[PDB]
Order: C-alpha cells, then sequence, then structure tokens
RNA sequence: GGUUCGAAGACGAUCAGAUACCGUCGUAGUUCCGACCAUAAACGAUGCCGACCGGCGAUGCGGCGGCGUUAUUCCCAUGACCCGCCGGGCAGCUUCCGGGAAACCAAAGUCUUUGGGUUCCGGGGGGAGUAUGGUUGCAAAGCUGAAACUUAAAGGAAUUGA
C-alpha cells in the first residue's frame, strides 16, 4: 500500500473487469461504508472503486504476509458461491480452508478434538459467517472481511469493498490475491503471465458442468 | 434556556471525550472559556486550539487529546478561602498526587498552588484532572 | 434540594423545616396528646396498686395462657 | 368489596352523619 | 420402520475408515469381513450392519459422502488444496487505472510515471431502485 | 510511578492506542498487536523487521477499526492523504 | 495427575520459554488453563472459602437444593481471584469453584498517599464498581490505618494487599450475588483508568507464538 | 408492568375517534380499538352458479359481490375465533398473515 | 321538541333461593337555548426551558434544482410522477452509544467521575381523604386536614406445580 515502485497498470482490463462483475455493488448503503463509493449506476448500482480496492487488497496482503507461518491461516467460507475459489486459494497459499459447516466447540470450548489456533482469520461474508465473527473478539486473531455496500462493519478488523453476489466477482478477487501473497512472499520470479483459460478457477453450476460436458464430448 | 453557556461547553466536550472525538466547535467566543483554554494548554492536556471571529460571538475549534477523564462544571460560583481550600480540594479532587482547581483572582487566573503560596483567594472557577 | 439558587436560603430552610412536621418519627415524639395519653409523661419508674389479675391468651401456633396483673 | 363500595359506603355514612348533625343542630 | 440405529452407525463408519481397502460391492464378501474384524453378537444385528455397511459404499460409488473421512477423497482434497500453480494472475504490464485514484497517488510514492493512461468516466445515472 | 530511591515501583505497564489516544484494560480480549511486514521498494520481498500497531476493543465495538488503521497508516505514511 | 499441554501457550509453559505471567496480561491473551497457575506459584496460591449458598429449582419431583460455592483465591502480597461456580454437589462445586478461580485471577493496583517513600499501600485514586445496589466507593488512607469496612471485603482486602482504604458503602449490600460482582469490578477497575502519570507512550514487541511459531508447529502437532 | 409498547390502539396523538358499534354484540368499540375485516364472497356457494347457468333466460350473466365491512371487539374477535395469541417475539411484529389463497 | 335508544318500575320464563344474564314495554335523562359546580383511565400510570451524543425507508407543509413524462400540446409554467436538500410536526426497524431489578427507552443516557436554570409533592402499611375548622354552591359535592388503636408486614420486576 505503500513504498514501492514496481507494481503499474496502464489501460486493458476495464474490458474484462465489465464482463467480469467487481465493479458491480449491492443496492442499499451501510454508512461506514460511503467512502468507498467512486461513482452511481443506473437502476440502482454503485461502482465500486477497484484501484482503492487495490490499496486495501495490499494492506491486507502485508497482513498475510505479516502472519510468517503459512500452516495457521484460516480461509472462512460460507456460501456455494465461494467453496471452489477457497480451495484453489489454499491450492495456491498452503493452509487450511473452512468451506461451511462452522462447528461451535473447535476454538471456543475445550472437549472436541479438533482444538487449532490459526491466528490470521479471512471473512467471506459478515451477514452470512457472523457466527465466526464472535471468536475475533474472544480470542485475539485478526480478520480480513470481504464486505459490499450492504453489509455492515460490526467487530471486524479490516474490511475489502468488494462483490460477494456474482461467482465470477468472488473467483476474479481471490485468483488476483493468491498472485499478491505469493509474490510478496517469493517462490517464483516476476516473469510470466498465465495462459490457461480461467474457467478452472470459478466455481461452476452442475447444468453448467453438465452443458459443457455434453457440449465437449 | 442557556444561562450557563460554560456548563453546556464542559457538557459538550465532556461527551466529546467520552466518545473520542479528535476536535470540537463550540457558539461563544468567550475570554473566560478562552482564559480557560490557555491555563489547560499550559499543563497539556489538550492541544492547542483556534478561533473563526465573525461579528458576533465567534467560533472555537478545539483539537482534544485523550488526557483529560472529566471537567466538570461548578455551579453557582462560591467564594473559596485559604483556610477552606483544603476543604475544597479534600472533596473536589480524587487525589493527592494529581488534581487542579482553577481560580480567578485579582491579579490574575492562576491554579490552586500557586495561590497557596502567593497567600490570596479568589472565586472557584473550575476543576480539571 | 432541586433548586440551586443563590439568594434561597430561607426559602429552603423553610422547606425543610415543613419536612421536619412531615416526617413521621419526629412528630410522634413532640405531640401534646401522645404524651397526654402516655401515662409516665416523661417518667421513667412508676408506682401501682394491685387490685385483680386478668389471663391473657396468646397467638398462632405458639400458644400460652398468659396472666398479666391490672394495676 | 371495591374502592368504589367503599367510597360509596362512606358517602352514605356521611350523608347519615350529616343527617344527625342537621337534627342535633 | 426399518431405521438403522446409532450404534450401526457409529460403528460402521469406524469400520469403513479403519479397512477401507477390503472392502467390495457385494453383500457375502463384506458379511464375513466384519466376522473377522468386528465381535457383532447375533445374527441380526451383523445382517443390519452389513447392509449399512453395502448402503455407504453405494453412497461412495455414488458420490462423495458427507460423515465419513474416506482416506482416497482425503488424498482427492489434498491434492486440490495443496497443488500449488506455477504462473497466477497480476503483474502484467496493462491493468485498470481510475482517475480519482490518479489524484491520490500522486502525493506519495506512487508518482505520475511514463507507464499510466488515465481513463473515460463510467456513465450513470441514479444510485437508487424504486421502492416498490 | 517513581520511589524515593528512583525506580519505577510498578512491574508492568500497559499500553495505549495512539488512534483514538486511549489506553488499553488488562482483560481487553479483543485488543490486537497488528503486525505489518516491511517491504523493499526495489526487490518487493520479505526482509526481516516489523512495523507494531495497537488495537483496543472500544473502537472495534464503536466500530471504526478499519479507518483508525488507515489513519495511522496514512499518518506514519504507507496510505495517501486524499482516499 | 500429570499435566498435557493443551493449548498453544502451554506447551511454551512445558518449554519454560515464557518467563513472565504479566506477558500474558501485556498481550491480553484468553487464559483458558488452570494448570499453569499451580505450577509457577504452587505455595503462595491459596484457598479461602467465603460463603455456601444453596439454591432450590422447584420441579414436579420436588425441588434440587444445588450449592453455590464462593472461593477467593491468591496469595496475601499478589494476585488474586473470584470463581463463581453453581453444582448440585459440594465436591464438584468446590472442583469448579477452585478451577475458574485458577482461571480468573487479577491484580490489584497499589498506590501511595500524598509522600513518595518506600512500598505503595493504598489506593492511587477515587474508583469504584458499581452493579445491583452496591457502590464500594474506595477512598484512600494513612499509613497503619486499615480496612474500615465490613469483614469480607477486608478479607479480600487482606488478601489484595492494599491494607490502608475508606470505604463508604450505598444501598442494599445483602446481596451476595451483585456484591461479589462488585467488589470484583472495583479491583478490575484500577488499572483501567487514565493518570497524568501514564504519559508516555508503551512500547511493543513481537507476540509470542510469533516469535516461536516455527519451534511450535514442528514440536507437535 | 405496561405490556405492550403501544395502548393496544393506534391512537398516537389525537385523543378520540368515531365510535363504531360492532357487528355480533352491541359493545361500543373505538375506532383503532376494533378489530376490523373485508370480506369478498360470490352470492353463489356450490351449484346455484351452475343452476343458473343450466336454467336462464339472460347469456353470461355476470354475478355480484358482497362487501360487507366487519368489526369486532376484543371478546368478540376470539369468540369469532379470527385472532390468536402469539409468542412475545411474534407479537411485536405489526404484519398480517400473508395472503396466499 | 320529545322519533329512536333507555336508570326507576311492571310482565314472561331462569334459579333450592332473583325488583341478576335475556326479551316486550316503559318514567327521568337522551338535543338545544339562558344559567350552577368541577368531576373521567381529563393515562402517555411518564414536570417545564436550552444543548451534546449512530444510521435507514417514508408520510404532511413550505421553498429550491434536474435526465424522462403526462394536462393545456402549442410557446408558458404549475397541478400528477420520479430523483434529490433543509426546518418544524408524528411514528417505526436495527443497535454493547448510556443506565437499571427487568419490561425497555436517542431518551427513562449526559450519578459516585455525584452542582446547567428550575416550581410542586411522598415518607412501613391501615383507619382516611375520617372527625373537626371555615371557604364556594338552590342542591350534589371539591379544598386544606389529625389523633387514639392495630400492624412484621403491605409491595415492584421476572419464573415453576396446575
Ligand atoms: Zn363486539
Amino acid at each position: 500500500s505503500g513504498a514501492l515502485d514496481v507494481l503499474q497498470m496502464k489501460e486493458e482490463d476495464v474490458l474484462k473487469f465489465l464482463a467480469a462483475g467487481t465493479h458491480l455493488g449491492g443496492t442499499n448503503l451501510d454508512f461506514q461504508m460511503e467512502q468507498y463509493i467512486y461513482k452511481r449506476k443506473s437502476d440502482g448500482i454503485y461502482i465500486i472503486n477497484l484501484k482503492r480496492t487495490w490499496e486495501k487488497l495490499l494492506l491486507a496482503a502485508r497482513a498475510i504476509v505479516a502472519i510468517e507461518n503459512p500452516a495457521d491461516v484460516s480461509v472462512i467460507s460460507s456460501r456455494n458461491t465461494g467453496q471452489r475459489a477457497v480451495l484453489k486459494f489454499a491450492a495456491a497459499t498452503g493452509a487450511t480452508p473452512i468451506a461451511g459447516r462452522f462447528t461451535p466447540g473447535t476454538f471456543t470450548n475445550q472437549i472436541q478434538t479438533a482444538f487449532r489456533e490459526p491466528r490470521l482469520l479471512v471473512v467471506t461474508d459478515p451477514r452470512a459467517d457472523h457466527q465466526p465473527l464472535t471468536e475475533a473478539s474472544y480470542v485475539n486473531l485478526p480478520t480480513i472481511a470481504l464486505c459490499n455496500t450492504d453489509s455492515p462493519l460490526r467487530y471486524v478488523d479490516i474490511a475489502i469493498p468488494c462483490n460477494n453476489k456474482g461467482a465470477h466477482s468472488v473467483g476474479l478477487m481471490w485468483w488476483m490475491l493468491a498472485r499478491e501473497v505469493l509474490r510478496m512472499r517469493g517462490t517464483i520470479s516476476r516473469e510470466h503471465p498465465w495462459e490457461v483459460m480461467p474457467d478452472l478457477y470459478f466455481y461452476r453450476d452442475p447444468e453448467e458442468i453438465e452443458k459443457e460436458e455434453q457440449a465437449a464430448a | 434556556v442557556r444561562m450557563n453557556v460554560l456548563a453546556d461547553a464542559l457538557k459538550s466536550i465532556n461527551n466529546a471525550e467520552k466518545r473520542g472525538k479528535r476536535q470540537v466547535l463550540i457558539r461563544p467566543c468567550s475570554k473566560v472559556i478562552v482564559r480557560f483554554l490557555t491555563v489547560m494548554m499550559k499543563h497539556g492536556y489538550i492541544g492547542e486550539f483556534e478561533i473563526i471571529d465573525d461579528h458576533r460571538a465567534g467560533k472555537i475549534v478545539v483539537n482534544l487529546t485523550g488526557r483529560l477523564n472529566k471537567c466538570g462544571v461548578i455551579s453557582p460560583r462560591f467564594d473559596v478561602q485559604l483556610k477552606d481550600l483544603e476543604k475544597w480540594q479534600n472533596n473536589l479532587l480524587p487525589s493527592r498526587q494529581f488534581g487542579f482547581i482553577v481560580l480567578t483572582t485579582s491579579a490574575g487566573i492562576m491554579d490552586h498552588e500557586e495561590a497557596r503560596r502567593k497567600h490570596t483567594g479568589g472565586k472557584i472557577l473550575g476543576f480539571f484532572f | 434540594g432541586k433548586c440551586r439558587g443563590l439568594r434561597t436560603a430561607r426559602k429552603l430552610r423553610s422547606h425543610r423545616r415543613d419536612q421536619k412536621w412531615h416526617d413521621k418519627q419526629y412528630k410522634k415524639a413532640h405531640l401534646g396528646t401522645a404524651l397526654k395519653a402516655n401515662p409516665f409523661g416523661g417518667a421513667s419508674h412508676a408506682k401501682g396498686i394491685v387490685l385483680e389479675k386478668v389471663g391473657v391468651e396468646a397467638k398462632q401456633p405458639n400458644s400460652a395462657i398468659r396472666k398479666c396483673v391490672r394495676v | 368489596m371495591r374502592a368504589k363500595w367503599r367510597k360509596k359506603r362512606m358517602r352514605r355514612l356521611k350523608r347519615k352523619r350529616r343527617k344527625m348533625r342537621q337534627r342535633s343542630k | 420402520g426399518r431405521v438403522r440405529t446409532k450404534t450401526v452407525k457409529k460403528a460402521a463408519r469406524v469400520i469403513i475408515e479403519k479397512y477401507y481397502t477390503r472392502l467390495g460391492n457385494d453383500f457375502h464378501t463384506n458379511k464375513r469381513v466384519c466376522e473377522e474384524i468386528a465381535i457383532i453378537p447375533s445374527k441380526k444385528l451383523r445382517n443390519k450392519i452389513a447392509g449399512y455397511v453395502t448402503h455407504l459404499m453405494k453412497r461412495i460409488q455414488r458420490g462423495p459422502v458427507r460423515g465419513i473421512s474416506i482416506k482416497l477423497q482425503e488424498e482427492e482434497r489434498e491434492r486440490r488444496d495443496n497443488y500449488v500453480p506455477e504462473v497466477s494472475a497480476l503483474d502484467q504490464e496493462i491493468i485498470e487505472v481510475d482517475p480519482d485514484t490518479k489524484e491520490m497517488l500522486k502525493l506519495l510514492d506512487f508518482g505520475s510515471l511514463s507507464n499510466l493512461q488515465v481513463t473515460q468516466p463510467t456513465v450513470g445515472m441514479n444510485f437508487k431502485t424504486p421502492r416498490g | 510511578m517513581q520511589n524515593d530511591a528512583g525506580e519505577f515501583v510498578d512491574l508492568y505497564v500497559p499500553r495505549k492506542c495512539s488512534a483514538s489516544n486511549r489506553i488499553i484494560g488488562a482483560k481487553d480480549h479483543a485488543s490486537i498487536q497488528m503486525n505489518v511486514a516491511e517491504v523493499d521498494k526495489v526487490t518487493g520481498r520479505f526482509n526481516g523487521q516489523f512495523k507494531t500497531y495497537a488495537i483496543c476493543g472500544a473502537i472495534r465495538r464503536m466500530g471504526e477499526s478499519d479507518d483508525s488503521i488507515l489513519r495511522l497508516a496514512k499518518a506514519d505514511g504507507i496510505v495517501s492523504k486524499n482516499f | 495427575k500429570e499435566w498435557l499441554p493443551v493449548t498453544k501457550l502451554g506447551r511454551l509453559v512445558k518449554d519454560m520459554k515464557i518467563k513472565s505471567l504479566e506477558e500474558i496480561y501485556l498481550f491480553s491473551l484468553p487464559i483458558k488453563e488452570s494448570e499453569i497457575i499451580d505450577f509457577f506459584l504452587g505455595a503462595s496460591l491459596k484457598d479461602e472459602v467465603l460463603k455456601i449458598m444453596p439454591v432450590q429449582k422447584q420441579t414436579r419431583a420436588g425441588q434440587r437444593t444445588r450449592f453455590k460455592a464462593f472461593v477467593a483465591i491468591g496469595d496475601y502480597n499478589g494476585h488474586v481471584g473470584l470463581g463463581v461456580k453453581c453444582s448440585k454437589e459440594v465436591a464438584t462445586a468446590i472442583r469448579g469453584a477452585i478451577i475458574l478461580a485458577k482461571l480468573s485471577i487479577v491484580p490489584v493496583r497499589r498506590g501511595y498517599w500524598g509522600n513518595k517513600i518506600g512500598k505503595p499501600h493504598t489506593v492511587p485514586c477515587k474508583v469504584t464498581g458499581r452493579c445491583g445496589s452496591v457502590l464500594v466507593r474506595l477512598i484512600p488512607a494513612p499509613r497503619g490505618t486499615g480496612i474500615v469496612s465490613a469483614p469480607v471485603p477486608k478479607k479480600l482486602l487482606m488478601m489484595a494487599g492494599i491494607d490502608d482504604c475508606y470505604t463508604s458503602a450505598r444501598g442494599c449490600t445483602a446481596t451476595l450475588g451483585n456484591f461479589a460482582k462488585a467488589t470484583f469490578d472495583a479491583i478490575s477497575k484500577t488499572y483501567s483508568y487514565l493518570t497524568p502519570d501514564l504519559w508516555k507512550e508503551t512500547v511493543f514487541t513481537k507476540s509470542p507464538y510469533q516469535e516461536f511459531t516455527d519451534h511450535l508447529v514442528k514440536t507437535h502437532t | 408492568t405496561k405490556k405492550r409498547r403501544n395502548n393496544g390502539r393506534a391512537k398516537k396523538g389525537r385523543g378520540h375517534v368515531q365510535p363504531i358499534r360492532c357487528t355480533n354484540c352491541a359493545r361500543c368499540v373505538p375506532k383503532d380499538k376494533a378489530i376490523k375485516k373485508f370480506v369478498i364472497r360470490n352470492i353463489v356457494e356450490a351449484a346455484a352458479v351452475r343452476d343458473i347457468s343450466e336454467a336462464s333466460v339472460f347469456d353470461a350473466y355476470v354475478l355480484p359481490k358482497l362487501y360487507v365491512k366487519l368489526h369486532y371487539c376484543v371478546s368478540c374477535a376470539i369468540h369469532s375465533k379470527v385472532v390468536r395469541n402469539r409468542s412475545r417475539e411474534a407479537r411485536k411484529d405489526r404484519t398480517p398473515p400473508p395472503r396466499f389463497r
């Protein structure tokens, strides 16, 4: 988010991100989300400032790198939209994801065998994962939440304004976050882009999978 | 009715300190309030302030700092003697290590400790710690 | 009181003086009719003449019949 | 027995007292 | 009302999770395997447990089972949970530029270099859907 | 917290947040020392030193934590001033 | 009898890497282990049973007379605690009271009275903690005075170490369930107070999990 | 204690409303205190429309409807068994039951 | 002036026992004029004035600006929309602002860290708003207002057995 003069952007990915749908906001508005508004669009649409989302993403990635151990990173997901996205993000990072079914008793209570302690937590949606927002107050755990203009800001540590309705808008932000964490850690050189069609990383509907299988075979 | 404006100003900055505000805006430009701000500036409980002076009661912007618990008002203003000052500071101030009782004299506005050395009483203004 | 007045000494003094009459514990000890009905009238000890003895029942379950003396 | 009936019985009793005072005076 | 009981459900998942290798779709195969590995007192309870084991095997052959933790499905999940990609997305030379961020990045160390191009402002009318 | 000799008689010192200028209580379970890893300007990798922050429970239960961290980073010189 | 480290900080206690128990209070980490306090402070950690309160919840099968044990814990010059555990049998009630008393321990704040010499003895400033109808106004006292209060908070202040304090009760203080929480909150809100002496900022350091995060993940699972 | 947040009626800052007599009994009920009902219904029940469509002079005669605004008090509404006691969290909901069929 | 309704009262059963539930009647009242008194749950079971302390959708008034519209279609701006902003007035939803024993309140918060101005009123419960004192009234009734005697209780909130 500061003291770098390497990453720089020019023009072209407007035509990709308009088709992706990351600029799309919610219908209503929270009063704490008034500073993240860039512009408006017809019939109840906010335009989320993607290059301020870039700066919040850089601050969150600094938090991810400051959590030096990659094993104790909790990636919490709630809905069926963000399952394959956090699965491929756990493939890129090397951590333990939670794709739904939060169990009260694993972290709060000391009876069950699954008693872990990951420091960093990533919340997909506050209104959906309202229950993992509770243990951030009882236990000293930082929180990187993904929020909309309709979503409020309560018992959160840092928030990133993104669309959490479209599967393209979810998988796009995870697919962009996975490069930033790996380049700020540093394993692979800063040389090449990605060639393969991005249909692998987004969440796919089973009717779409059957339609693509019928079109292929 | 707004008879004691200084009481409402102390209540407003007290609620501002309870919420945790960084700055405060008040309406009058009373010289007693300005001298009380310059008294608190020498102790260093709040930051430096500024005024916007119209051709009326000019507005005051005070940049507050988190170095104050509560500054209550004394209404009505009673006289303070040298012999009774111990009984004032016993129930008015919480502790003996910290605590200030501002009061005006015929010479000028000063704290309670300098008036003990100068041996000259006066009417009480307020208390802050 | 509720009024934080400056020249309001005698008003709150009269209010406290009327509160002294409205108080029950102070008023009962300083009655003339109660002191007239009091057989002592400030006395500690008193003599008397025994004329008869009357038995008095007791109250609920813990019962007895105790003999008082009409003096 | 209600407070209204107690007030009514005391109203009748005070009316009887006023009648006795009117016969006495 | 042939409902498989909790004494069957606590046993059968542990039996499959331990001896997942020595199993089969046939009833007479794992009916004799349960006789070896487990001690079942009665034939009716043995047949109920073996039928529920064959039903769980049919559930495995259809798809993934939420309750049991199969080692093979755990390895299949671990492959797509630790498959590190070669080259991921971001650092191409040409990504988006926003005009209101162009003003705020000029102050600190994100200055206006030669590799920048401001875009046209996006069209928009009104940000409230009618309330009905 | 001195004595007649001059040594600090207290044995531990509590924390104080720099954003809201308020102290941090003892049993404040929402208090987080947020660390930020320092990044080189020409390499873009991990260096070894960190930058610390302070988060108290009052700012979190009020609902201004992501703004307070933003203002602290803006005052330290990471996040730009205008935003 | 042998303790097993459940939490991750328990492995640091078992390996003797954290040396100070006040470093837990500095990072404000939640203590969910009972044997760590008994390991460090074993002989000094004393128990005092204040009062057993029987309560009878009424069911269709008569009533279940369950007990509520109040157990104060701690050395006479140091840390104190307050554990509240209600159970139906006295052995489990006393055991749970001792466990919750070992979990919930608080430090008390000693202060000076005007003149600065020697060790602090009194309450530094006028603080209080109110809940229910109990309000104990903690007022400082000169040296060699005592605790002018009820004998149970006098015993709690003897356990605390503050030998000199004047109190001022208000309201119905007979309610012990609100009285124990009030005298717990009054000594808990002593350090949580802005003072003019505390103007210098507190220096920070690395988290103890971040310091040994490479060793704790490899020494066990 | 005070059971409801309001006083069981829609009187906000007026003081007096128009009294409306009840339908079942002769209780003098206020307007906002009354439980009001509006039920529409055809005059035929099961087969009268079929009998008229079989035997008539006119062809495709339209049927009228019933329009009676019913009023009930607290006792009469429960005696006609319309309203029902709900949970304390459901008492705060001023929403009607859903109109599906 | 008295149509309807309908205290007192009659009749019919009702009931071991009804000038109680219910119906048919039915006097005074029910409506106004010229007057008398001050009584209601005149309840919001909540003293008045001035200020600080979150957000949201909308209704009723006035003013203001503007894509697309209807009416006069035909210039012209207001009636009817929609999108906004402010003030006064009435509400609601959410809420670790704040407090209480809880119901819950942007006030019932700005109380122990107790003092913004500010009139009236209650001191365990009954007797009892009773005697007595005068005042106003044709009458009904309203005002201030005790005492002897008895009483370890009388109460508020919020849960079980049925
Ligand atoms: Zn009715």
